[PDB]
């Protein structure tokens, strides 16, 4: 929920700056993608509503236990809300920033011998909206300039004319890219429109409805920091200032 | 959950474009033939053969000479692709046979069970009509595999044969046997992009039976398949018989292809065949093109599109890698149009993997969804609802390759003699059921120490007069051999003595039907069984009274449904030992006890 | 044995995923709503002998007034409505419009997106197979009234199978000369001209004797629930404006004579339930575009 | 000789002689007015997310609140009308609504139940027969456009009489082939594509040659006088509904494609002009029908 | 060689050459408005216990005011309307009306429009020739829905040409079974049941197989300017009293089932654009005459 609030390049990188790989990560078991279910759906139909699982629901799924599926819960994470169930990674990588496994020698990964085409094609891009694809692109990005693979990410994108078209313009080493960016990558947020408490024959448009829905309990709870009203109780650490930037950009 | 690690290990694999993939392939190939048959051996039985086909009465005009170095090569490759051919006419006219047996079985099998796979159906079919090969699986068909079918391979043929014998005008006749001893350099480049294919009845009962729901329409189905295989082996026969070079298959790589943006080119040019496939894979889109292998009149290769399945850029620029494919035209449409229609739900190595292994080994994909597409396509290719007029394009080839022949031959005979272009491009190497051929019989049936060889007469795809005969070889200095040939109303039984001769048997008329007439009833096909003591090899000759006998038009669905022929009769056996001399000659069954066909009773 | 099947039941393609949820649900409606004023702004401007309610309509409309020297297009919600049109019939069509737009543009006018207050007749006649045994031609023609024509050859009478699916409500059979027609397993009556019956309740043998050709008008209706707002010679209009722009111009999708054809054929897909609610908000969203696209002509 | 007709001509059944006064007509114009004026609320509801516009409707249609727990179905005027409905269609049909009812429904509203304001057009095409010689076949297919498939088989040309009957006001034929059309003892004109007949003026011979198959297709086109606020959009939309709901399964009666075919049917039976002002009435309540429904939804 | 062509796009008779001037241009747009305001009237009076809105609106309308005992004729203006319409349709007829009525008339009111504002969509399908050889036979019957039946009874496949002329945008044909068609001189594709196509593109050669007949379904759209006011279900009502009435009974005239089909015949012809130019200005009168007769019957 709070990593889907993420409005701009900025504060969604910031966040996975903050966060640990563990949040992306899920230690429930659920079940398995790409089965075709029966679901109950009485809000509009008697019969059971067919649908497909997939890696893109909000509902935890079991996960294949390589670099591929790590990867592939992380994408799932930042563009769906919960990770999948791969467990015995290690603490060593646990503790680790989602940003530092994306972007950083370090921490011990190897991920080269990634291809985009089946990580797009299994988190099904043919099912995701605007603003998933472009949180995508952003991983992918970030990847590519960890292990080098500029060229590799220029002509995937060249092959798929849609990508280009909506791909943020930003280098992973700078941090005045990211400043001047003006991308909208939020997928829950206060709404224009009116917003009921009616379900959806999807999955994916269930769950996320259920995350939209929740951001509104959340954001008129307690919890949520109102910047116009205590804007002098927050730490001088995490207080916005212009001069504040990522680590190593 | 899987590591994901089997998935990788069972995926399909390039086996063209891999460099150790291809050099590993054509080695078994060369392997295969050469066990079967042996340079040494041919070589050595020319002079056998050369007498055994002078003693047949031939015009003049019409005989041919083994003395001739481009006669004999044209000879052993006719008769290697016409032994394999024919090997399987006769297994199929036993899975007729055993099919028409249980007609009430398998009827149920066709309607009763639908949602099963082709593969799953045609196994339940060969059990129950208790056929002697029940597997169709690759390896089971490898495995269940005679002599015989083995496809000839063309550079072992045309191994350590001179060329390029030049003598200055000399009419001399000791010039004239030195210029016959050697060949062309054309012929040496034909042998070497040359390679049959012969398709099992296994193989082809998937399509047969995928969406049959009768009998009837099964065997119907079964017979219309293999009319069209026939009449491609033939053409592929006469496209070496020309003084033309004939296009070999290739692909087209890129020179440094790129990891995210790679292209491939496939350009299948069937020698047995009318018509050739052009299939291009860019991205995940599959674009094939349907193209006339006669006309080109221009310097392209590629003769006019007859069926269009998007735009194929063959101009493209790369690495080209070359190769000889194992399934015909149909096969290899059927596969590229399941493949393009299952091209969103398959990755790029499927796509490639699976299109590269069914064109090189044969191999159908593990897929079932795609396994199922492709022969439904295969059915619809082969019946009479078929997007291609096969027997318009047939019929243009063969009028396209004569017309070659002619003028080659009269380009010739202006360059040098009219001596030296005969025995360059010989004139009674036409087709391969028009032209006169031997078949080396063997025989594994021994009744009462008599070594029972079998031969399938027919069917015909010219009209004429025919001729037949036998010649045996046995170790002892006096023996007696007969001859019977089975019917439908009953069998004929010839008794003989004279051996290391040619002895015609059978002399036959076929109308333009292509359904002779034998002893007052019409037949499509019969069965000549030879039984002999102690025999080393026995050579069935075929020939027809005139040179170039003219065509009789390929049997569709309809044609075979039409005319039903019983074939169970040639199942039976006679017994030599126990004959009489009054059983010597054409009777029927009803004078015959029932299950004793050896004396009259 | 033949089997015959209805030309515009083959092959129904995937359609899009994409603006299904509340506010592009709501989105389609504002448009709907919307648009609708800009064609009444045309008659209230010949009462009022001004301009004047046709520029507040398309003020609203494009968020811009209206020029002289430009060609009027609709601005925002006339580029938002066409690509999203085009993501509804495919899956392989591109998601282009973002959220933020659409929120936005949905906020214009206060609607429900409720796209299952009301319901709607659809004539689509689902043929899903004939089967006739041998010496029989049965041929199929038309889509909403269609006429199956059955000739027997044979030297007997002959049985064939009519199967319409499982969807259709009712379906009314009317012959050229009177016929026997029965459910499976049961007996045959007197040979009538009409016949109603409910696809549900099973495949039906008709008896065709030896003689002159036999022919059957088949009718159906079936009910789909649709939103209030809907308007079927709207959506018909609007499905023929859309494939004449080629908005529905998209590789490997099939192509269907009108929006009835459209919504029946994906609803007797494998699951065809998952296709009628994009079905159906893709008919609110083409009545929005003939509309919107006959007050501007580009 | 050989006789073919259309197949909806055949044996109409009898309609409904109840509520056929003037009192039952006021009922079902006020029924089909108030019917407009709920789905008019539904709208105005939908839009400004109120309860307020359908709460007023719903009290002035079925006289009650409409409550939470209970179900709306329309109340005692939806009773009345569905019934009503079933009246109409067949004589078999049970009459069970009582006059007190009718008096006081028919007053919650003022409107004039005059149902011969106005005219509509209707398309379908009445065949009523075709004679045609030994040799030739003739075949009848369609109801708003009749096809009909000759073909001659005989050595000589064959004479095809056409009855259209006397209802139909206009009637174009059109043809595959040009052919001859002429009247009953009149002069064979040149051949035409396209024909224009007064189906009133007599019967119509049509010269078939033997070589190939010609189709004629027909259209016609009638008028029967209709109340000011009939569409035949929403009545067509309300026989489905109808037919759909069960309302029409009553034993020994026949079916209709669409209510064009159903008032021209009964149109031309013996007695069909006082069966058409019965067919009127059950349209208007059909429009009615067709309103209430979709403002008021059960699946 | 055989050709066939559709009925309804033989021969199209030459259209009346009067009262297509921008005053009576003006006058046809003032009648339809003058009588949707009457129609209106009459049911808000039905509806309501007093007849004031539809006095004002007939004394707007005829020029004198209702009674109770003279009938309604609708005045002068039903006069002009009913005369023009006579004269649009052929150019035999009379055209006998002053035009300083017709000024007069169109004085009345005043419209914020034109006859090529916005677009109307006809679903009649051109088929201007289908050419076949010596043994097969074809028939094309239909309008709305051209089916082109088309056996084979020689010894192989045949090749039929379609000509869709070049007006029409976009064609859907449709088939009982899978068929092939490409454009002239093109190879052909596999068997298929449903092609989309451009008549512009070109003539579309058709493989006929030998055996059981194929029929093909051809659905079409064609794009015409009409004003903003265009209703073509009114039109098409109107278009069918006016031939009740016998307002088309001219000699040497060709009498059409549909507007649709009317227009869609002077469309392909000779001249054509000029021709649709006075249809649409019939259509929209027949609009007038529709609303006025409903409202006003005789």
């Amino acid at each position: 929920m709070d990593v889907l609030s993420k409005g701009s390049l900025k504060e969604l990188l910031a966040h996975l700056e903050k966060t640990p790989l563990e949040e992306a990560i899920s230690y429930r078991i659920g079940t398995v993608p790409y089965q075709n279910v029966l679901i109950s759906r009485n809000e509009y139909y008697n019969q059971l509503y067919p649908d497909t699982t997939s890696l893109i629901d909000g509902v935890s799924r079991e996960g294949q236990r390589n670099v591929n599926g790590l990867i592939m819960s992380i994408i799932s994470y930042v563009v769906s809300g919960s990770g999948h169930y791969i467990p015995n990674i290690g603490f060593m990588l646990l503790r680790r920033s989602i940003l530092d496994i994306l972007t950083k020698h370090d921490t011990g990964l190897v991920t080269n011998n990634l291809n985009y085409g089946i990580i797009a094609r299994n988190l099904t891009v043919s099912k995701m909206n605007c603003e998933q694809r472009k949180r995508m692109l952003i991983c992918f990005k970030l990847l590519a300039y960890k292990d080098g693979n500029q060229n590799d990410y220029e002509i995937y994108l060249n092959q798929n004319i849609p990508l280009k078209q909506i791909a943020p313009n930003f280098i992973p080493g700078d941090m005045r890219t990211v400043i001047h960016n003006q991308d909208q990558l939020a997928i829950v947020g206060i709404p224009a429109y009116r917003l009921t408490q009616s379900t959806e024959l999807s999955i994916r448009d269930d769950n996320a409805k259920s995350y939209k829905l929740g951001y509104v309990d959340w954001y008129n709870s307690n919890s949520f920091l109102r910047e116009r009203s205590e804007f002098n109780l927050i730490r001088l650490k995490d207080r916005d200032t212009k001069y504040g930037k990522l680590n190593g950009w | 959950v899987a590591d994901g690690t089997f998935n990788s290990m069972i995926m399909p694999r390039a086996v063209i474009a891999n460099e150790r993939e291809h050099f590993m392939k054509t080695r078994i190939d060369k392997i295969e033939h050469d066990l079967n048959r042996s340079a040494k051996q041919e070589m050595m039985d020319r002079q056998s053969l050369a007498e055994d086909y002078n003693a047949l009465n031939l015009a003049v005009g019409q005989e041919i000479k083994l003395d001739i170095a481009t006669q004999h090569q044209l000879n052993r490759l006719g008769s290697a692709m016409y032994k394999a051919d024919h090997e399987r006419e006769t297994e199929l006219t036993d899975l007729i046979n055993r099919i028409r047996e249980n007609e009430v079985t398998v009827n149920g099998i066709l309607e009763n069970q639908k949602a099963i796979t082709a593969a799953e159906r045609a196994d339940l079919l060969l059990e129950v009509v208790a056929s002697t090969a029940k597997s169709v699986s690759a390896a089971g068909r490898a495995a269940a595999d005679g002599s015989g079918v083995v496809p000839v391979f063309g550079p072992s043929v045309a191994n350590g044969i001179k060329v390029g014998i030049d003598i200055a005008d000399s009419v001399a006749e000791a010039a004239i046997a030195v210029k016959e001893s050697g060949i062309i350099t054309q012929l040496n480049d034909v042998y070497h992009a040359f390679q049959s294919v012969h398709v099992a009845p296994n193989d082809v009962i998937k399509p047969a039976a995928v969406v049959a729901g009768t009998s009837t329409e099964l065997i119907g189905n079964l017979q219309a398949i293999y009319s069209r295989l026939r009449s491609h082996s033939d053409i592929g026969f006469k496209k070496a018989t020309v003084g033309d070079v004939i296009p070999n298959s290739y692909m087209i790589k890129p020179v440094n292809s790129t990891e995210y943006a790679s292209w491939q080119l496939y350009v299948i040019h069937p020698v047995q065949g009318s018509l050739g496939l052009v299939v291009q894979l860019m991205g995940d889109a599959l674009t094939y093109n349907v193209f006339a292998q006669y006309g080109n009149t221009s310097a392209s290769e590629f003769g006019k599109t007859v069926l269009t399945g998007g735009a194929t850029n063959t101009a493209l620029e790369g690495t080209k890698v070359k190769f000889q494919t194992k399934v015909t035209a149909q096969q290899a449409l059927a596969l590229t149009m399941a493949l393009k229609d299952a091209a969103s739900m398959l990755s790029q190595g499927e796509l490639i993997g699976y299109f590269e292994q069914y064109i090189n080994l044969a191999l159908e994909p593990d897929n079932l969804s795609l396994q199922d597409n492709m022969h439904k396509y295969h059915h619809l290719l082969t019946s009479q609802n078929s997007p291609i007029d096969w027997n318009y394009h047939d019929e243009e080839m063969h009028k396209w390759l004569d017309s070659r022949k002619t003028t080659n031959y009269d380009a010739m005979q202006k360059k040098d003699g009219t001596v030296i272009a005969d025995i360059h491009i010989p004139k009674v190497f036409n087709d391969l059921r028009n032209t006169t051929l031997h078949c080396k019989l063997e025989g594994k049936q021994t009744i009462a120490g008599y070594t029972v060889y079998e031969y399938l007469i027919g069917p015909w795809a010219h009209y004429g007069d025919i001729d037949y005969s036998v010649v045996v070889d046995t170790l002892n200095e006096e023996t007696k051999w007969y001859c019977e040939v089975i019917g439908i109303d009953g069998h004929l039984l010839i008794e003989k003595s004279v051996q290391h001769k040619p002895e015609k048997i059978l002399e036959l008329t076929v109308n333009d039907s292509g359904v002779t007439s034998f002893n007052g009833r019409n037949h499509d096909r019969l069965k000549l069984k030879v039984y002999v003591k102690d025999s080393l090899s026995v050579k069935v000759f075929r020939n027809w009274i005139g040179i170039n006998a003219p065509r009789v038009k390929t049997k569709m669905f309809n044609d075979h449904i039409g005319v039903k022929y019983d074939y169970s009769h040639f199942d039976k056996n006679i017994s030599p030992a126990h004959l009489t001399l009054t059983d010597l000659g054409w009777h029927t069954w009803d004078q015959y006890n029932a299950g004793n066909w050896t004396n009259i009773k | 044995a033949n089997r015959a099947t209805s030309a515009f039941l083959d092959n129904p393609h995937p359609v899009g995923v994409n603006y299904v949820d509340e506010g592009s649900r709501q989105f389609v409606a504002v448009a709907e709503l919307l648009a609708s004023k800009l064609i009444d702004s045309s008659r209230e401007s010949d009462e009022s002998n001004s301009d004047v309610p046709f520029v507040q309509a398309y003020s609203k409309f494009a968020d811009d007034n209206p020029r002289h020297l430009r060609v009027k297009t609709g601005g925002k919600m006339a580029n938002a409505l066409t690509n999203v049109i085009r993501s509804y019939y495919s899956i392989n069509a591109p998601a282009i419009v973002p959220q933020v737009e659409i929120d936005r543009l949905a906020s214009k006018a206060t609607v429900s997106g409720d796209m299952y207050n009301s319901y709607a007749i659809f004539n689509s006649v689902p043929i899903v197979e004939v089967l006739s045994p041998a010496r029989t031609t049965v041929s199929i023609v038309g889509s909403d009234r269609a006429d199956v024509t059955m000739l027997n050859t044979g030297a007997g009478a002959a049985n064939i199978t009519f199967n319409f699916g499982q969807i259709a409500e009712t379906v009314i059979l009317k012959g050229s000369v009177p016929f026997q027609l029965a459910r499976l397993n049961q007996p045959m009556p007197a040979a009538r001209f009409t016949y109603k019956l409910r696809p549900l309740d099973g495949p039906f043998i008709v008896v065709l004797p030896v003689g002159n050709p036999l022919v059957i008008s088949a009718t159906a209706a079936t009910r789909i629930q649709v939103p209030l707002a809907f308007n079927k010679a709207l959506v018909e209009s609007g499905f023929q404006t859309a494939m004449n722009d080629g908005l529905f111009d998209i590789q490997n999708v099939n192509y269907y004579s009108s929006f009835d054809e459209f919504i029946i054929s994906q609803y007797h897909a494998q699951d065809g339930i998952n296709r009628v609610s994009t079905c159906v908000i893709l008919g609110l969203a083409l009545q929005a575009y003939d509309q919107m696209r006959r007050a501007l002509p580009v």
